[PDB]
């Protein structure tokens, strides 16, 4: 009963969140990748400096 | 998400600060290279002058 009731609520809460937050995840996660390139260039410039 | 944008821009400011000082050091070197390269050119011309001068005397 719980598994049914709760997981149905979970799946609705998840898919409602996911719709709003998968977009914001991509927004947040594609920004993280920018740090990984902003760092890697930083070192080569410091090294070359 | 807003915090991550403040964190990102800070890195790229340092990318410029490094960029400027790196090009600035190379900029100073360039003048030195051109200063001496002329002086070496002056030396070689004078070198070649003697080389033939000493011959034409003898």
């Amino acid at each position: 009963t719980s598994m049914k009731i709760q997981f149905k609520t979970a799946m609705p809460p998840t898919e409602v969140l996911l719709e709003s937050i998968q977009s914001k995840v991509e927004s947040i996660e594609q920004l993280q990748r920018k740090l990984q390139h902003v760092q890697p260039l930083e070192q080569q410039n410091n090294e070359m400096c | 998400d807003s915090y991550l944008k403040h964190q990102e821009i800070v890195l790229d400011t340092l990318l410029p600060q490094t960029v400027s000082n790196q090009w600035r050091i190379n900029n100073d070197y360039i003048r030195q290279t051109c200063t001496i390269v002329e002086e070496m050119n002056i030396q070689q011309r004078k070198q070649i002058n003697d080389l033939e001068i000493y011959r034409k005397r003898l």
